């Protein structure tokens, strides 16, 4: 059987078991030397009940553009970690005692729980692949409805108050998002970025020396400007600052930031003057700050990032739907907080991240084999291996779930990846027949990023519009172009 | 059209009427070198959108 | 091809009817697996034309 099998090569398992720590080790010391001097620090904060940390990956998943690493080399890093927690069974005959062998022979037994030294194969790639297809693609199949559901159910509520909780706006992209396993048609990815509606507007608070200013896109434009021009410092501050005055400005006309008439959020006045400390009509007490002059502003390198999520937050998503994103990604998620579960997911979103942006250095999806597609695919979660889809197929998916991903969002980059997990068994054996159109074959050209999509009026969806038909396409697609033609 | 324009469409439409005499003084070569590039463009574009050839 | 049975004047039991509607089966039997026998708010949001119907 597959015990005495695995147990025949477990002496040989052994030396490499040691060699791929050995690499480990290595890779994360190289990798935490480069974090330690070019990541910020993204301090630790507790949900809204403050007694558990929380954790957004817009913080803490941080991306190294400037990685000196190839994409390989990453995958094995991150299958060599996957490793490493399959290898916490061989604790417990050291803590049970001599009669606990038996949880070690029920490791043995399944090949899927093992790690990679047990396989036959030798290439990363195939090894992954084999492991998906035979273990982890069942797996998750058998957990993608029903974290759909409780992703439904989590937005809609419980107990029949739709009409309380759902909105009326986000209706059709709600239903082309979550019942298009009904009617077979694609999906477009602005439907379920619509699903941030649910949300308020994340913000991003620059901390100064006098107040908070709250970061738009023209700051950001000028700033990103500023840094490109390549100026000295005396004048790269004296641009910024400038900027942070103008920009503090406008937000003082506008009427001050987001935060302040956000439920939940707040900056609070002038504190008060009690009793006789109060000096007849002056009531309040303004800050040290208000002594500095307007022109000193500086930007003090501390910043503050608020999603204001007050319905996707992961915080509010509860015991059970964490545990089951947390089986759909593969990830260990028994006997834990929410917490640790959170931080879990984060970190693999952020080597998900890492892992698109060494494919964009390594010449993005088309400089990768079908095999290694496949399997990057399968990381991201987006296809199961009884598909067999085209390369065009799979680089659209890539593509679709990349930018999804960008967005920093688990809650729609799970309602995404669960729309591809919703396969039927048919009663009978004649029926469903052999289909006689082709395989469905797309291209990256086929999604559409670079234009905004407005929310579909509730029962009154409109048709998709190709990329194509938009005016300027042939010169908005040139890079696409060019990469497809080469 | 420039007389009724505002700033920033006066400057968009001199850059304009800058170009307009460099194909002028290029005799249509520069003119007719971008409409290759934007039939090229084109003529790459179409068969990539044949899903099903 | 259930409604030929049907039409025989075979009796079909629910869940083997349910069996040959195999995306409303799944959906339904995820419902059940939550535990939420409510409807109908669910239907008036998203048909709103059946709103206090
Ligand atoms: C038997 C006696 C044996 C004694 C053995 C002593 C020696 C053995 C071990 C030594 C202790 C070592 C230190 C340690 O274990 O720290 C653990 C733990 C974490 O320490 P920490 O690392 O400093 O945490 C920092 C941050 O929290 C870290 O944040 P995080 O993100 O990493 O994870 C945080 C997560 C902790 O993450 C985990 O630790 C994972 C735990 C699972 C793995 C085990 O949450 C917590 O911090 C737990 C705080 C507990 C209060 C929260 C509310 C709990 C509600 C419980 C359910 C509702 C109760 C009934 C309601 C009905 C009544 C109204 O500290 C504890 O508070 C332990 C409390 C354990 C008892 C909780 C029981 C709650 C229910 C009581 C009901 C009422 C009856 C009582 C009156
Ligand atoms: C056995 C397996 C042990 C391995 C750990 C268990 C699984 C991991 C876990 O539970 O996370 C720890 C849990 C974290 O929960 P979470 O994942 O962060 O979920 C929070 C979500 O926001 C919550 O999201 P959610 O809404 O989806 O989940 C809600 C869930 C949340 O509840 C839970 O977290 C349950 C978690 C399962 C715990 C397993 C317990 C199994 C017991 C058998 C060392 C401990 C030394 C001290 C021992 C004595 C306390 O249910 C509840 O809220 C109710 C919980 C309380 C049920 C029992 C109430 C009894 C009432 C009796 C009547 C009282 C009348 C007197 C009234 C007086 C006047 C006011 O934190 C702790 O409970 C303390 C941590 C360290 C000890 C954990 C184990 C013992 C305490 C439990
Ligand atoms: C405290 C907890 C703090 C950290 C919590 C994290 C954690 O513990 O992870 C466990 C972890 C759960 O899996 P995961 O971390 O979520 O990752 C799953 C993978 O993604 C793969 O996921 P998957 O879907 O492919 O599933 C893999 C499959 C296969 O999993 C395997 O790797 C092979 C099966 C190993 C079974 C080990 C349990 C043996 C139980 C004793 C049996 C009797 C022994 C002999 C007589 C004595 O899982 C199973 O079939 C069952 C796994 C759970 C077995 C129960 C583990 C007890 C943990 C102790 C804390 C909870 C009690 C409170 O268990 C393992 O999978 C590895 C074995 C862990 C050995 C830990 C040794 C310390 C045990 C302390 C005993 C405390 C007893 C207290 C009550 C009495
Ligand atoms: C009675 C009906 C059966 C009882 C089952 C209850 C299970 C208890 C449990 O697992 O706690 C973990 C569970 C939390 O564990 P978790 O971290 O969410 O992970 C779930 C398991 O890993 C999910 O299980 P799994 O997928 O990892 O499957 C493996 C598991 C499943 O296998 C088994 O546990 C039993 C094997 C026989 C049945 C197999 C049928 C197939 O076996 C194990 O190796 C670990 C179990 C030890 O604790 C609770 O949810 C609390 C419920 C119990 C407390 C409620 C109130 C009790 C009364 C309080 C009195 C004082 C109040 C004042």
């Amino acid at each position: 059987t597959a015990v005495v099998k695995n147990l025949a090569k477990l002496p040989a398992a052994t030396s490499q078991i040691l060699t791929n720590v050995s690499k480990l080790q290595t890779f994360h010391g190289l990798l935490e030397e480069r974090r330690d001097k070019y990541a910020p620090l993204a301090y630790h904060t507790y949900d809204n009940l403050k007694q558990k940390t929380t954790w957004h990956p817009i913080a803490h998943a941080w991306v190294d553009e400037g990685l000196p690493v190839s994409k390989k080399e990453y995958n094995e890093y991150c299958w060599l970690k996957k490793d490493m927690q399959r290898l916490l069974p061989l604790a417990s005959p050291f803590v049970f005692g001599i009669y606990g062998i038996l949880p070690l022979a029920v490791w043995l037994s399944n090949d899927g729980y093992l790690p990679s030294a047990f396989s036959s194969k030798k290439d990363i790639v195939s090894k992954k692949l084999e492991w998906y297809s035979s273990y982890g693609d069942d797996l998750r199949q058998q957990v993608g409805p029903m974290l759909q559901h409780r992703l439904k159910r989590h937005l809609r509520g419980t107990l029949n108050n739709e009409h309380r909780l759902m909105l009326d706006e986000v209706t059709e992209s709600y239903k082309e998002i979550f019942y298009s396993h009904y009617t077979g048609q694609l999906r477009d990815v602005r439907k379920c970025a619509h699903l941030r509606l649910y949300d308020g507007t994340s913000t991003v608070l620059l901390l100064t020396n006098k107040e908070p200013v709250e970061l738009t896109s023209e700051l950001l434009q000028k700033w990103n400007a500023i840094k490109a021009a390549k100026l000295s410092p005396e004048e790269e501050k004296k641009a910024r600052n400038e900027a942070l005055i103008e920009a503090y400005k406008e937000q003082e006309l506008h009427g001050g930031p987001h935060v302040k008439h956000m439920q939940g959020y707040g900056i609070p006045a002038d504190t008060p003057l009690l009793g006789e400390n109060a000096k007849g009509d002056q009531y309040t007490q303004p800050p040290e700050s208000a002594s500095i002059p307007l022109e000193q502003l500086e930007w003090t390198g501390d910043t503050v990032f608020i999603p204001a999520e007050y319905r996707t937050e992961m915080e509010d998503w509860g015991r059970e739907l964490t545990k089951l994103a947390n089986q759909f990604l593969l990830l260990p998620w028994r006997f834990v907080s929410n917490a640790w579960n959170q931080r879990r997911l984060v970190s693999w979103f952020e080597e998900i991240l890492q892992e698109d942006a060494l494919i964009a250095k390594e010449g993005g999806v088309q400089a990768l084999s079908d095999d290694e597609l496949k399997v990057a695919l399968l990381d991201r979660a987006v296809i199961r291996c009884d598909e067999e889809l085209t390369r065009g197929d799979m680089e659209a998916r890539y593509k679709e779930i990349s930018w999804l991903m960008s967005l920093r969002n688990p809650f729609i980059v799970l309602a995404w990846q669960t729309g591809y997990y919703r396969s039927t068994y048919s009663p009978e054996d004649d029926l469903p027949e052999a289909s006689i159109l082709p395989k469905l074959n797309r291209t990256v050209l086929d999604v559409d990023v670079h234009n905004e999509l407005a929310p579909d009026h509730p029962e009154k969806p409109l048709p998709r519009v190709h990329p194509a038909l938009y005016p300027n396409s042939h010169l908005a697609l040139a890079k696409e172009v060019a990469v497809l033609a080469k | 059209q420039l007389k009724t324009a505002t700033e920033a469409e006066r400057a968009a439409i001199e850059a304009d009427i800058a170009r307009y005499q460099e194909y002028l003084d290029s005799d249509l070569e520069k003119l007719k070198q971008d409409v290759a590039e934007d039939t090229a463009k084109k003529q790459k574009l179409i068969p990539l959108l044949d899903r099903y050839p | 091809r259930l409604h030929e049975r049907r039409l025989r004047g075979d009796v079909i039991d629910e869940w083997e009817e349910l069996d040959y509607h195999p995306l409303v089966r799944d959906d339904t039997y995820l419902a059940i697996d939550f535990g939420d026998p409510t409807f109908g708010r669910y239907i008036w949001k998203l048909f709103p034309h059946t709103d206090g119907d």
